[PDB]
């Protein structure tokens, strides 16, 4: 609704959709706003107008504000955060630490395109410690190669 | 099971208890699961049996945790075995 | 082959819980209780809602589980104690006892609504039927609640939201014989309480009629039985077995006055329900009672509307009532308080370098 | 003026300059920032003081910042839908696409010494659609290559 | 305190640390949020709730936005106007000029584990710009030779 | 080995200064000064203060050369020139006068405290033991200052905050017997200073009464001398030497009235200081003359903290007084406002490609 920010609900209605759906979905809606064929219209309140009445749009007209700038600094604070896996500055980031079966034995044809993404974290979730740890690993070792040339 | 012994033609009190000390929601049934007593939050509600009347608790412990069933003017044709329904807790006490 | 890649924008919630805020039409003037309480404790309402659908999103919902439930207790605890102050209360601490003054006030419960928190959303549940456990297939995502009016009852629930298209029966286990199912109906019954002012007899000035009508009647409870042979078809509502008067008899508050009913008339035209005003209170707030100022000279009245009753079933299912958490579950049943975790990974057919 | 936040604002004072000397500015601009020799200064409203007359400056109040808060969120948005051309997350993006005659006949010196980018962006409007789709087929190139070594 | 906003207030507390402290910190704090175990509280104001006491939550909810709004803004032009220095998009932006022992003739070892940032950047106060004038040029002649193969 | 590398987000600060804003509590129906002036003037108060201690920072604080100083300066001098209009004002311009209605007001000061800019922090010294300047070992970050009352005085000054702990006796020099010394008292001392209304007689209706504890002034001034003995361990509080009446009495303004107070009963139960109400001010505001309206009748009293004592030395410390920025320094020593410059370099053992 309100109170997650633009960059969530941009990407939220596509949470009955599937994984595959949503990356193409992403990608077009990125093609014509770049383009300069669509627009994006505002959702913001019109601030207050009549004295007598403005405690209406003061607060929910700070409170709408105090959303969006929250959830700004929730995502410049991810980009960077992400600069531990390798992973600063991106929406999708491709490593090399190898996808292991015992996770998941499927193949990404059948996760990509049967299921959402609400399934896909819950599959294994179990893993995702161990994932993350893994990708720590990797963007060590990474860097302390290039660092050795 | 826990089992209590009174003199046939006096009083038993019976109890289930909670962990997390607070007044929770209880219940307290006989062994063909008829309400006996339990509680509606802070409110003390009777079970429509045989124990419907002669039977109260003690509210006042509620809040300790503690849920007792205490029947009055008890009969030898009491002593049936009851069931908690504290929590998942269901623990089992007989009346003698 | 299959290398990790980390996918950040992902679509997920989870459940979690907020300090969850209010919000209502409070006006600050009118010297009633819940508008000079709501006036410092709630925020004006949301001027502009959303209400996103989610596709076919599916989603778990408990309304036995739910934390809203809590939140609004504390505050409507808070709202009694801070208003309908008792002139006696005693509190089972030995005891505990203190004196307030007792001014009268003016009580008319008015819909208050909870709101997500920056950085949260409340998912609701927008099936015809759902029984209050288990996917529900249509979901969409607000940040206010509809709005409950805060009516405190036993047995009879009023002034509460409709089922719209079938009366539904919600049970945590329907045949558990333990827990109290709530019954949602899809229309209201109006039922009509007064206390005439010609009462002027003591020991009289206690005592009130409601009026029901009895198509009305008739034609609910037909329909509650039709949906309760679903599920026990063997078998074809009874008087209450005692307990605290708050319970075996409905009870309200109107006009800051506690009324207390008899319903076998409606459990066994214009059914006439015998009530009486007390002044001794059994607390829903916690175990203890009070004393409330003596009943007011004049005409008292309150129409009212049946939206739901609280039902019981042993090892013929009678009212119930007490546990107030119950009342505002029927109401907050198909909201959940989630927050988004971005930050998700899956296998793809891509490497670095 | 307002409206359209600080990224716009400090780059739209050389709309009536060449798109040469555009560059060199905002590069000059960006060198004393880092260095510490100039500071910016704030434009921001003071808020009501008094209460009688907090509508005065509650309503330009929250406006104002709408309008910072939007801006900071179409950048962020389009530094990120950028990744389409392989230039999300920059101001300066060089491709493999080359320039065609056809689109304009013109040298780059005379373009970025003679022209304005208020001109340069109307010589060559007809082609924009043309060019954004070179630049989304270049990348999707280059991604197939480098994902089959 | 507050004015200025998160970003500079997550890393402020580091100010009584060692730089070799500072960078562990970060790092640390990166991880536990990137794999949920902990949570970021927020710390804004809660709007007015009563008209006849808004003043009291209004200029200071429009004071708290404006501080965190500026934040967003500065931290986002840095981090473009260290294009000049190749830095653009990051936090950590390792060069090609060698440090010179005329600026500081200490190990890194002697001043990453025993000075704080705020002596370090006292002792090297005075070769700043040199340092600086030196991080565009190695940056010029990079481009430089990339654009000549 | 060795390269240069660019950190963004490095936690050091640079003092700076900038347009400092005030805030208090201001009222805007009383008709006093102070919130007639602060309610157009300043904004309410910061309901969410932060006291961010930051680590073991050690920060060089210096109360002598500090800018907040002449920011309280600049609003203290338009709120007296807006409030407190004499009837004659003569500024040396030759010379230019000029006059002004006279109606009397209430005058009561409040406390007013200044608040940072966005993109600016104050830093705070919370020493116990702090000397006025050098390096401070306990600092933490804030946005408003305490709040200072600006109480305008000499040779004692009224209403300000404690040391606490001990006396601690602040000067830029202790020995160049030129600057003034700031006593900071670590427990206050009553004064209460009456012109009762029964002073009707004319030449009377000027004079007044201010009567100091014995037992507190003596524990003050012994606990003053022992830290002045760690100084000058070789010597063992004097008539004031001479000069304009604001310096050689004690002096302040309280419900509009401007006094003048004896004080060699203090320097040299129930110590009275013969005071006088004057017409004719020699402003602090600059220099130039004012006449002020006559007396009013009824009874007019303030009683007041003494908090802190403006002593000097020459080549037996004397009161001294005039310079009104310092008795601001007195209140204002502790705070600094700073910028942070995240852009710093270090040498790391890394290289590109
Ligand atoms: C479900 O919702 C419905 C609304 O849709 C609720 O129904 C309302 O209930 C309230 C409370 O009973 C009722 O309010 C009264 O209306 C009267 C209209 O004339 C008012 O006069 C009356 O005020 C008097 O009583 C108050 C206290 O009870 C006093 O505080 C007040 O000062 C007034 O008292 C003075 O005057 C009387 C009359 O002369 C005299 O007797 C007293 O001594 C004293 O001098 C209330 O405002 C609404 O009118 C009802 N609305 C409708 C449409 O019928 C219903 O209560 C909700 N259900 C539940 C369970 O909450
Ligand atoms: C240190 O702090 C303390 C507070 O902790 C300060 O002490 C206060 O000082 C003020 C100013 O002297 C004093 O205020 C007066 O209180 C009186 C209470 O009865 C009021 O009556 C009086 O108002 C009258 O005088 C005003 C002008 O002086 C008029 O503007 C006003 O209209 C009133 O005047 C009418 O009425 C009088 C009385 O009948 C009559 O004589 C007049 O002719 C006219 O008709 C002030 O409000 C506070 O009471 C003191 N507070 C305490 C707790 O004692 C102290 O001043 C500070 N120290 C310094 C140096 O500033
Ligand atoms: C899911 O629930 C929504 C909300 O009730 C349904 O959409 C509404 O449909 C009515 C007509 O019956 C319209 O008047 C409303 O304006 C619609 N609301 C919104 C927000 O769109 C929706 O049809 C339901 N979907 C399914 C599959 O059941
Ligand atoms: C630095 O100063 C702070 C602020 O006075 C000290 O922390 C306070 O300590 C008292 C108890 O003496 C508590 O009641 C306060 O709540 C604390 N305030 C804060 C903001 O934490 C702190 O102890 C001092 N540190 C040192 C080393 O002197
Ligand atoms: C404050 C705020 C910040 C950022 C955003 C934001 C908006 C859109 C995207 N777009 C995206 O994620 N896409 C997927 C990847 C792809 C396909 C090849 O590149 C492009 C499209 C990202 C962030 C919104 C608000
Ligand atoms: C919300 C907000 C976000 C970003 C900005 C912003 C400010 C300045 C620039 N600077 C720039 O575009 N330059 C041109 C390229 C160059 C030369 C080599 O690198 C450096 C200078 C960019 C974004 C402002 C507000
Ligand atoms: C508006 C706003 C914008 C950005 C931020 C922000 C928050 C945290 C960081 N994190 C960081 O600087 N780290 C150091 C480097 C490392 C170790 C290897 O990568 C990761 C951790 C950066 C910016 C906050 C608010
Ligand atoms: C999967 O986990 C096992 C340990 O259970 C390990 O031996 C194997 O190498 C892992 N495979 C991948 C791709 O990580
Ligand atoms: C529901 O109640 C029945 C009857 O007592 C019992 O057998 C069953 O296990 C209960 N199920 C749950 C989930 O509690
Ligand atoms: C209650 O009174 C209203 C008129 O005010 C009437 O329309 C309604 O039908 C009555 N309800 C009952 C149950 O009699
Ligand atoms: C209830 O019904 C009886 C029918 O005889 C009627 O006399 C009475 O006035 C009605 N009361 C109300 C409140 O409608
Ligand atoms: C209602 O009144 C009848 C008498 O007519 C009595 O037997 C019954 O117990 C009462 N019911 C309640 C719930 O008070
Ligand atoms: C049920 O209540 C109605 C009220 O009109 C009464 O006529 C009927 O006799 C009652 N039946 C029983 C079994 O009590
Ligand atoms: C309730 O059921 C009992 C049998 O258990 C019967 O005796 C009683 O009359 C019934 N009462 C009502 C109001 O239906
Ligand atoms: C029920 O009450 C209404 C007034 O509220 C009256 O008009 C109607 O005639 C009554 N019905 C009966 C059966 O008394
Ligand atoms: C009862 O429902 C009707 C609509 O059928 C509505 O007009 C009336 O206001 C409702 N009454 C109450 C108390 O909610
Ligand atoms: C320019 O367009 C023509 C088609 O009209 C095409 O054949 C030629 O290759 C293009 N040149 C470039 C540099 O794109
Ligand atoms: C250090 O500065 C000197 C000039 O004083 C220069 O000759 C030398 O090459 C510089 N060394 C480095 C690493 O920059
Ligand atoms: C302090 O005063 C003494 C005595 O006049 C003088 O010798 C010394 O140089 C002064 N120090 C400073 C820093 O002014
Ligand atoms: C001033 O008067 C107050 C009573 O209002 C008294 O408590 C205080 O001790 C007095 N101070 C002096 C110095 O006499
Ligand atoms: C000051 O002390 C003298 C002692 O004789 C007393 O008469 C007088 O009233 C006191 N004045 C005040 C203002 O307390
Ligand atoms: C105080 O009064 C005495 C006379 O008792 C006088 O000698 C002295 O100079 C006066 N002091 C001041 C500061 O006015
Ligand atoms: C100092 O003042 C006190 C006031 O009580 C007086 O008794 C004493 O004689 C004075 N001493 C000198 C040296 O003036
Ligand atoms: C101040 O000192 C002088 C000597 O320089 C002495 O004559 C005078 O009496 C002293 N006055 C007081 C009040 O101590
Ligand atoms: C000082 O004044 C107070 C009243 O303010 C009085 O009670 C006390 O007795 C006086 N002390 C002396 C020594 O006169
Ligand atoms: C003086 O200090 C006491 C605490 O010791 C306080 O209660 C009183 O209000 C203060 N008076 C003034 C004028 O600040």
């Amino acid at each position: 609704a309100v109170g997650l920010g633009a960059f969530i609900l941009g990407f939220l209605g596509a949470a009955g959709s599937t994984m595959g759906a949503a990356s193409m979905a992403l990608t077009v809606q990125a093609r014509l706003l770049l383009s300069g064929i669509v627009q994006q219209q505002n959702n913001l309140l019109r601030a207050p107008e009549a004295q007598q009445h403005m405690l209406q749009l003061t607060v929910w007209g700070i409170k709408q504000l105090q959303a969006r700038v929250l959830a700004v600094e929730r995502y410049l604070r991810d980009q960077q955060l992400l600069g531990i896996w390798g992973c600063s500055g991106k929406i999708i980031c491709c490593t090399n630490v190898p996808w292991n079966d015992s996770w998941s034995n499927k193949t990404i044809n059948e996760i990509w395109d049967n299921m959402t993404w609400m399934q896909w974290e819950k599959e294994i979730d179990n893993y995702t410690q161990h994932i993350y740890t893994l990708l720590e690993v990797s963007q060590i070792q990474q860097e302390k190669n290039e660092q050795e040339l | 099971k826990k089992v209590v012994l009174g003199k046939k033609g006096d009083t038993v009190e019976l109890t289930c208890t909670a962990s997390q000390k607070k007044s929770i929601q209880f219940h307290w049934k006989n062994s063909n699961q008829i309400k006996i007593l339990g509680n509606q939050g802070s409110f003390l509600t009777k079970g429509p049996s045989k124990l419907n009347d002669r039977a109260d608790s003690r509210r006042s412990l509620w809040d300790q945790g503690n849920f007792p069933l205490i029947i009055k003017n008890l009969k030898i044709e009491d002593s049936d075995t009851y069931i908690c329904e504290v929590e998942d807790q269901k623990e089992e006490v007989q009346l003698l | 082959k299959k290398w990790v890649t980390v996918y950040y924008g992902v679509p997920v919630w989870k459940e979690a819980t907020t300090t969850l805020f209010c919000a209502s039409d409070a006006k600050a003037y009118d010297t009633e209780v819940h508008n000079v309480w709501a006036t410092h404790a709630c925020v004006p309402t949301d001027p502009n809602p959303q209400e996103i659908v989610l596709g076919n999103v599916t989603e778990n919902f408990n309304m036995w589980k739910n934390n809203m439930v809590e939140q609004m207790h504390e505050d409507i605890i808070s709202l009694w104690d801070q208003s309908l102050k008792p002139c006696v209360k005693l509190t089972p601490l030995n005891t505990s006892v203190i004196t307030q003054a007792c001014p009268k006030v003016s009580f008319e419960p008015i819909p208050i609504h909870y709101c997500a928190p920056a950085g949260f959303a409340i998912l609701k549940c927008n099936s015809k039927t759902f029984n209050g456990s288990g996917p529900c297939t249509n979901v969409s995502t607000v940040q206010c609640t509809h709005g409950i009016r805060p009516v405190v009852s036993t047995q009879l629930l009023l002034n509460g939201s409709l089922a719209e298209e079938e009366i539904v029966i919600r049970s945590e286990n329907i045949t558990d014989n333990a827990k109290t199912i709530i019954v949602q109906l899809n229309e209201a019954v109006e039922i009509n309480c007064t206390r005439p002012n010609n009462n002027t007899r003591k020991s009289n000035i206690r005592q009130a009629h409601c009026n029901i009508s009895k198509a009305r009647w008739n034609e609910t409870l037909g329909q509650i039985v039709a949906k309760l042979e679903e599920q026990f078809p063997n078998k074809t509502f009874n008087h209450s077995s005692g307990g605290d008067p708050e319970i075996v008899t409905h009870s309200f508050n109107c006009g800051g006055e506690f009324f207390y009913c008899n319903t076998t008339p409606l459990f066994n035209q214009n059914i006439t329900l015998q009530c009486r005003i007390k002044q001794i209170i059994n607390m829903w707030q916690g175990v203890g009672k009070a004393m409330y100022a003596p009943p007011i000279r004049g005409q008292i009245r309150c129409s009212s509307n049946i939206t739901g009753l609280l039902l019981t079933r042993d090892g013929t299912f009678r009212p119930g009532g007490g546990n107030m958490r119950d009342n505002w579950r029927s109401e907050l049943y198909k909201y959940k308080v989630v927050k988004i975790e971005p930050l998700g990974i899956a296998p793809t057919a891509c490497k670095r370098r």
